[PDB]
């Protein structure tokens, strides 16, 4: 068939009618994307000439193609190291939660470290490792972060955000009640905190039902992790590939190099070994650009991880879907195998109605404009209300101000303005 | 059949008419002895990588010698995950990263002074007074400036292929 | 007479132990689901071609 | 290391410069004990030519 | 140590040219590196055999530089776009975006020309001392909820 792009939905758009959500959802979304990739070594002259005198003799006629492969290999597994340190290590001290979990509601047990665990990593950094799953001179070199220390790192993080919000990202962790943070946090997206004192339990109930629905999806979802399958696979395959170019001739008569040392004299020997040389150095060749390549998109990735961590969890991002769908609050990491998850909590207007709005209101012959928000009429009475929660409160002289006269403004509209 | 490697025992069922075993790779993975009906495994012997761990040469000439991915047999002596580590005094307390090693491990000069190796810290541990009502908010500040450099440019190099390959 | 010859005549490619993994070979291999000629022995010996190869079976109850 | 970076002076770091490997000791050769012999005694050893 | 970013840049760049060249040199299972010494010595009918050998060696060297200078080039370009990036949303304005203009409260930066390069000074707010206050997120008066 041919396919729809979502059902059609007209909006009821007119001069004179402004929607304005009257309830609220907070959700919580997984964001996945790799960090690292295997620091695979390759000894390309035991790959081309294993144990092999007469083979090495005739490749050290290429010069400088063989070490060149390992200068290069060498790059990559650093910058590997690199990318980790960029993405993890962006806190100068090492944070830990209080004894007692007093955050005004929010239930943070499934995401702060589990210290009966062998490793202390989250329920849910333990839901992600169990989802994600030669001798011929090609090794693999360890991360020197193991993942118990990367652990410590996402919990370092988790821990300064949960008690000090943004502020130890610039300086020093200044604690704050966890509420608070959030009544900042309301602030930063132009709805003003009382609406979150007022939720405090409704907001906490909608985070922690958040959070048991990613730890449902996680649980059950078991292509959640494609994104960093598909690199372990994309590196598996480039092995199992450049390992299976050892059995093709490349025109040789034999693939085996002893069968053609213990049967062929040096003047035929020679030239098969050269021609073994040539498949196997352009294999090598083949293999180490398709691993710079995946690297550059790996390191492109992890710049895109370190960038969120810092935009993200350490702060708080305005910039628009950067951060998840909504209107971004805050953001949890959480490690997972080579690469980084992000909780992104976000503002959603859940409920709204719609109501009829004026630009400004004439008592006197003046044009009063909202100082915050705008003016809606249920359609007896004119109020004045944020604009991205329905709280309707009476027009006064506090609320707005006063900037020309009735004659220029198009579409004000006739009320009065309450002096206190 | 030839090959070089460590012959072992084994616990793999070959049936009456196997012969020989492989791996994914297709390389050999074990035999079947043809005097003894039993089965070797085949591990192709140790091997690696050699790195040198130094402080620079404006401070000493004593190095310690990683063997990468092996053990300390076929080789003051430290066994970590990065390999075999020769030279290198193992230390209890950590430290800031130095020298990488690998798999955690570290390594550094420091204090009579030798090359040690540890267990990385990752920063000083430092709780928050959290608590329902108290608030920390700055009393003085302080302006800084730092330092970012990147790269722009790259030289513009010309290559003549044919003066190149045929002068 | 024909029969169905379903998913009869695989054989042991070669002598190599292999475990946990599938292996792509070619060779002279019974095609799946193909027509085999089916003889009676009741109450019928013929000689047949041999071409590239024959798959041969039989149902026994008395060793005939 | 010093070689391998064409250099007198050495930098603060860890630097490849040598692949370790393990050479062999002895050779082992393998074939079954008694396959079966050949009657090269009644030939020679003929009661009667 | 402080240039160490453009530093590298000129060494991979000085390395990758220093190597390409000594790649002259190699046989590449020719009788000689030298063309000259070649054609001097042996009869067209060898002599283009051994030319054909150096053709391959050397236009996979050169291959080899040019694929390497093509990824570089995309890494110099990606930190190109950064650079760019940064001097308009940090120069030019002020930013917003946490470390995205070095560590603290972004107030200003300054551009400074490098070889192949620019160098920002990122001028930031960063709190110095702090005292421990009791807090309260809104105060009674007459039984109405006050707020901030
Ligand atoms: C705003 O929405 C929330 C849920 O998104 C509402 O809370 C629900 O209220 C109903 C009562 O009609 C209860 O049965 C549900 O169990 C509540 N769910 C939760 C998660 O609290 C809330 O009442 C809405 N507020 C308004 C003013 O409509
Ligand atoms: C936070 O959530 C966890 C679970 O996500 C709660 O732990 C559960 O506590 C109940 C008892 O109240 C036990 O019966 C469950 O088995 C626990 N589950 C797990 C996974 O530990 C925890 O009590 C919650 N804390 C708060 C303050 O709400
Ligand atoms: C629009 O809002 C006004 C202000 O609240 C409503 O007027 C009040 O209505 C209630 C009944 O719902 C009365 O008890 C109050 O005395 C009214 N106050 C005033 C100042 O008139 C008005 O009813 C609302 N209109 C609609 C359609 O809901
Ligand atoms: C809003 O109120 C003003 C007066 O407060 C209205 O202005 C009147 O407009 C008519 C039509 O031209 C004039 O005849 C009157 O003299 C005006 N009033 C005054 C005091 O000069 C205005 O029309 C009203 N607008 C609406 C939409 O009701
Ligand atoms: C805020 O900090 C600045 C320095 O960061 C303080 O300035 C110093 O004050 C002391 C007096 O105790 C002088 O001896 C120093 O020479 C000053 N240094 C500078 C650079 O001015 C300042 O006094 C602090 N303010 C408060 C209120 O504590
Ligand atoms: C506003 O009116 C339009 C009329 O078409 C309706 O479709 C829409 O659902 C209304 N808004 C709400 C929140 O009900
Ligand atoms: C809105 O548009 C209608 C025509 O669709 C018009 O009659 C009405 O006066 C307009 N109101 C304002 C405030 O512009
Ligand atoms: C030696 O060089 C290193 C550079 O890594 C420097 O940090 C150190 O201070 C130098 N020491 C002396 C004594 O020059
Ligand atoms: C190294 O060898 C010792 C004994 O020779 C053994 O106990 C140990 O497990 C070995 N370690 C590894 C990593 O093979
Ligand atoms: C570190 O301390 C443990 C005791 O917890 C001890 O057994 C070990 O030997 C110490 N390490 C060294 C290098 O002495
Ligand atoms: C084999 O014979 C059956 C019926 O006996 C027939 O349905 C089938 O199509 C035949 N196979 C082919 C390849 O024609
Ligand atoms: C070959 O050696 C095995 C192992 O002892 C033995 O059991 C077997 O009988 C030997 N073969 C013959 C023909 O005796
Ligand atoms: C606030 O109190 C805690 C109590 O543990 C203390 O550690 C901290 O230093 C205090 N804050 C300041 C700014 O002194």
């Amino acid at each position: 068939y041919t396919m729809s792009l979502g059902a059609e939905n007209s909006v009821a758009y007119s001069n004179n009618s402004i929607a304005i959500p009257t309830n609220f959802t907070i959700s919580v979304t997984t964001e996945i994307l790799p960090v690292s990739m295997t620091k695979t070594s390759v000894d390309c002259t035991m790959y081309i000439c294993g144990d092999s005198t007469e083979c090495s003799n005739l490749l050290l006629q290429y010069g400088s193609f063989c070490t060149q492969l390992n200068r290069a290999l060498t790059g990559i597994a650093v910058e590997q190291d690199k990318n980790t340190q960029e993405v993890f290590a962006q806190v100068k001290q090492i944070y830990k939660t209080p004894p007692i979990k007093d955050f005004g509601g929010f239930n943070f047990s499934q995401i702060l470290p589990d210290p009966s665990k062998p490793s202390k990593r989250s329920f849910i950094e333990d839901l992600l490792f169990n989802k994600v799953t030669k001798f011929n001179g090609l090794t693999v070199l360890p991360p020197l972060l193991t993942d118990e220390m990367i652990a410590q790192y996402t919990s370092a993080l988790l821990a300064g955000t949960i008690t000090s919000g943004w502020t130890f990202g610039a300086g020093a962790a200044l604690q704050i009640p966890f509420a608070m943070q959030m009544a900042y946090r309301f602030n930063g997206i132009g709805v003003t905190q009382n609406v979150l004192y007022e939720n405090q339990k409704l907001i906490a109930n909608q985070f922690n039902s958040a959070i048991g629905k990613i730890q449902d999806s996680l649980s059950s979802t078991a292509s959640a992790l494609g994104k960093l399958q598909d690199v372990v696979n994309q590196n598996a395959q480039a092995l199992n590939t450049l390992v299976k170019q050892l059995s093709s001739n490349f025109g040789a008569i034999s693939s085996v190099l002893n069968d053609i040392l213990s049967r062929l004299d040096p003047p035929e020997a020679e030239v098969q070994i050269d021609r073994l040389i040539t498949g196997r150095l352009q294999s090598l060749q083949t293999y180490v650009t398709q691993q710079l390549i995946r690297a550059a998109e790996i390191r492109a990735s992890a710049n895109l991880a370190a960038t969120k961590m810092s935009e993200c969890v350490l702060g708080q991002s305005k910039r628009v879907d950067f951060c998840g769908k909504g209107y971004h609050l805050m953001s949890f990491p959480q490690s997972a195998p080579h690469g980084v998850v992000f909780l992104h909590v976000t503002y959603v207007p859940a409920q709204e109605k719609n109501f009829t709005t004026a630009p400004a209101i004439c008592h006197d012959g003046k044009a009063h404009f909202p100082r915050e928000g705008v003016f809606v009429s249920n359609g007896t009475h004119w109020f004045v209300t944020q604009r991205n929660f329905y709280e309707p409160q009476i027009i006064t002289t506090d609320n707005t101000f006063v900037s020309g006269n009735c004659d220029v403004v198009i579409g004000i509209v006739n009320n009065t303005v309450y002096d206190p | 059949l030839t090959g070089t490697g460590v012959l072992t025992e084994s616990n793999k069922k070959f049936l009456p008419f196997q012969q020989f075993g492989r791996d994914i790779a297709d390389t050999t993975d074990a035999v079947r002895d043809p005097q003894t009906l039993e089965i070797l495994d085949i591990t192709p012997c140790s091997f690696g990588g050699v790195s040198v761990i130094t402080p620079g040469t404006n401070t000493s000439n004593q190095v310690a010698v990683l063997y990468q991915d092996v053990n300390c047999t076929e080789v003051n002596v430290f066994q970590t995950r990065a390999g075999c580590l020769i030279g290198a005094e193992h230390v209890n307390n950590s430290y800031e990263c130095d020298i990488p090693i690998g798999a955690g491990i570290c390594a550094s000069y420091q204090t009579s002074q030798s090359i040690i190796a540890y267990t990385m810290s990752l920063g000083a541990e430092n709780s928050v007074a959290y608590s329902n009502n108290s608030i920390a908010i700055p009393t003085n500040f302080t302006i800084s400036v730092t330092t970012e450099i990147l790269p722009v440019s790259m030289t513009k190099t010309s290559v003549d292929c044919t003066m190149y390959i045929c002068g | 007479a024909y029969t169905n010859s379903f998913t009869r005549g695989v054989y042991y490619p070669d002598k190599v132990f292999r475990s946990s993994v599938l292996h792509s070979t070619q060779d002279l291999f019974l095609p799946f689901f193909s027509n085999v000629t089916w003889f009676h022995a009741i109450h019928d010996n013929p000689v047949l071609p041999f071409n590239d190869g024959v798959y041969f079976a039989s149902t026994e109850k008395s060793n005939i | 290391t010093k070689c391998t970076l064409k250099s007198f002076t050495v930098e603060k770091g860890i630097y490849q410069t040598s692949n370790f490997r393990v050479q062999p000791t002895e050779s082992i050769v393998r074939f079954p004990n008694i396959t079966n012999l050949c009657p090269f005694g009644e030939v020679f050893n003929a009661t009667r030519f």
